[PDB]
């Protein structure tokens, strides 16, 4: 399915992602109202 | 998991919500969902192609389409139900929010 | 009609805001950043 | 507005974001919007379908669609660009997220 190998493909990148919000901050976090 | 209800570990109005983030789209820690409120709660002057109304039990519930939020995994509970059957109308509400629809 | 539709929907839109603002919003809520 | 990038009125990470909510739309008070982060600050390992670079004069930003999240209209400040010429890659962005390829 080229949806399995779209998610191989971008695994790398989400993972750096990840790491980033960390970092960072995460948008959602500071504004969720529930 | 996309279209699973599962419970809201955290204090709040709303007891359920549903992940509608895609499952190819791998955000650790996080998944986007929508909220989930009693039917009753909401008059029928409210849009039910933006805020569709599902059942899950003994109850029904509202989908907060323009409340949805990402959470962390630790407030995501366990699976209580699926609501896969109605792919389409919980695309349709999101589509619309951000595009005409 | 999408003038229409928000015509329409202006009543409906305004208690799911109320409702949310008394209630309480699963945004403000979640959100991280 | 839909496709106006603004600057986030608050201590955080983010200091910009992309309304991407309909026009048509009106959630009163609240608007989904998905927050810029300097482009630098992540590689080109990162997706671009799914994380657009936009660019606001000679600066360019990533779209941390991920990271999107509805905000109260007192947290949105002054309008320093208009992207409406990235409605494709945006609204290819988002539907990523929500449905895949």
């Amino acid at each position: 399915l080229r949806a399995e190998r779209w998610k191989a493909e971008n695994q790398e990148g989400m993972a750096e992602v990840a790491r980033f919000i960390e970092m960072n901050g995460s948008f959602a976090d500071e504004n969720r109202d529930w | 998991m996309q279209f699973k209800v599962y419970t809201y570990k955290r204090e709040s109005r709303y007891r359920l919500f549903v992940d509608v983030q895609s499952d190819i789209i791998d955000t650790p820690g996080r998944r986007m969902v929508i909220p989930l409120a009693s039917a009753r709660l909401l008059s029928d002057k409210v849009s039910r192609e933006l805020y569709p109304v599902v059942h899950i039990g003994d109850e029904s519930w509202r989908m907060m389409t323009t409340d949805m939020a990402s959470v962390p995994v630790s407030v995501i509970g366990e699976e209580v139900a699926d609501l896969s059957h109605r792919e389409n109308d919980i695309k349709n509400a999101i589509n619309l929010m951000f595009w005409g629809i």
